[PDB]
């Protein structure tokens, strides 16, 4: 019992993208299929599902005439379309399988794919510097998209120290504060892949 | 309806939690775990089944249209997010409860606070980020309210926190506040008053631009 997603992508507002999830393990054509979506720092929220043959299908109003389940039992493989993207479908969505001996329920999940939709480009952080027992760190700023890792002393300095989630500003960028507390050197060294950026930052 | 939102228990203690559902069916009624990071792990279906691979000391059962989630006694893995499901035959939409959080009890612990100016660096490049830390405290619970020039501020900042600390089990908070460089430039004093329970009266760090 498997199930794989992927098309999961950062894209603009009104773009469109499709996401997949292949199952193995059980045979597909027996069971219906779901499409269950979880916003950043939110709860579970139901999308949409697909009847077992799959000629009937079932939307959240949220995001009705917009995506569109389906799938294909030869291939083994359900979709979901999704169409006229909107900054508040950003969420991670998860396909679910309907219980086998109930299937009010959802006995197996795929990993998760995520889905970004912003009106925000690419870009790199600039690390600000944040300065008997002292705190000091470095202010991860301005980015995009997601995510950002952040060490000190390359790996070194790990005790005492306290990373935090990124928060998304008004400006469609995020920002993110990695402190430490002390009791040298130090330095936070931060990489932002999306954009190729890597940045030592000596406090 | 969930609740509570937050269940502060110690490992080898009982959790009940509770799920107000639509109906009383029993067969439309599910439980799920879910880590930071991973997908949701079905715990009970129908109302009283255990999924295949849930050990015992979860139970489960209803009351009309209350659904009780019992964990006999907590395991360190089971420190997580707990969710109510229901889903019926038509129409085929499902619903979830909005969770609840079994947390790790702890003693109670005043957070430090440190307050972090606008560096030179950033006022060159055009905006001023004024920084909150609150670090190791518990419980969870913590306001802080900025101030520039006594002027209460509001909507201009925004806050994170971290999960329990692995070592100590407490909380650090950040709360950065965003104002523009030249209204940063026309004020002078910057303070975040912290209020929490392990703090007797509240506590205002500040500086001066
Ligand atoms: O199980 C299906 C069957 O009961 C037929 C005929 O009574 O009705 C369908 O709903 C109109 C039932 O399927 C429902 O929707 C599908 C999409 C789900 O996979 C099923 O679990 C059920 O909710």
């Amino acid at each position: 019992i498997n199930l794989v997603e992927s098309g999961g992508g950062v894209v603009q507002p009104g773009r469109s993208l499709r996401l997949s999830c292949a199952a193995s393990g059980f045979t597909f054509s027996r069971y219906g299929m779901h499409w269950v979506r979880q916003a950043p720092g939110k709860g579970l929220e139901w999308v949409a599902v697909v009847s077992s043959d799959g000629r009937t299908t079932y939307y959240a109003d949220s995001v009705k005439g917009r995506f569109t389940i389906s799938r294909d039992n030869s291939k083994n493989t359900l979709y979901l379309q999704m169409n006229s993207l909107r900054a508040e479908d950003t969420a991670v969505f998860y396909c679910a399988k309907e219980g086998g001996d109930n299937k009010f329920s959802f006995d197996y999940w795929g990993q998760g794919t995520l889905v970004t939709v912003s009106s925000a480009s690419t870009k790199g952080p600039s690390v600000f510097p944040l300065a008997s027992t002292a705190a000091l760190g470095c202010l991860v700023k301005d980015y995009f998209p997601e995510p950002v890792t952040v060490s000190w002393n390359s790996g070194a300095l790990t005790s005492g120290v306290h990373t935090f989630p990124a928060v998304l500003q008004s400006s469609g960028l995020y920002s993110l504060s990695s402190v430490v507390t002390v009791p040298q050197t130090y330095t936070c060294n931060v990489d932002h892949k999306p954009s190729n950026t890597k940045v030592d930052k000596t406090v | 309806t969930q609740s509570p939102a937050t269940l502060s228990l110690s490992p080898g203690e009982r959790a009940t939690l509770s799920c107000r559902a639509s109906q009383s069916v029993t067969n439309y009624l599910a439980w799920y775990q879910q880590k930071p990071g991973q997908a949701p792990r079905l715990l009970i279906y129908g109302a009283s089944n255990r999924a295949t691979g849930i050990p015992a000391r979860f139970s489960g059962s209803g009351s009309g249209t209350d659904f009780t989630l019992t964990i006999s006694s907590l395991e360190p893995e089971d420190f997580a997010v707990y969710y109510c499901q229901q889903r019926d035959n038509w129409p085929p939409d499902a619903t979830f409860g909005q969770g609840t959080k079994v947390e790790i009890k702890r003693t109670v612990a005043a957070p430090s606070v440190f307050i972090f100016p606008p560096s030179d660096e950033q006022l060159k490049s055009g905006t001023a980020s004024v920084v909150c830390l609150l670090n190791n405290f518990y419980p969870r619970e913590a306001k802080v309210q900025w101030k520039v020039d006594n002027a209460l501020q509001s909507g201009n900042s925004q806050e994170s926190v971290t999960e329990q600390d692995s070592k100590d089990s407490t909380y650090s908070l950040s709360s950065t506040l965003t104002l523009s460089k030249a209204d940063y430039e026309k004020h002078k004093v910057y303070a975040c008053e912290v209020t929490h329970q392990g703090l007797r009266s509240p506590v205002t760090k500040s500086f001066n631009r």
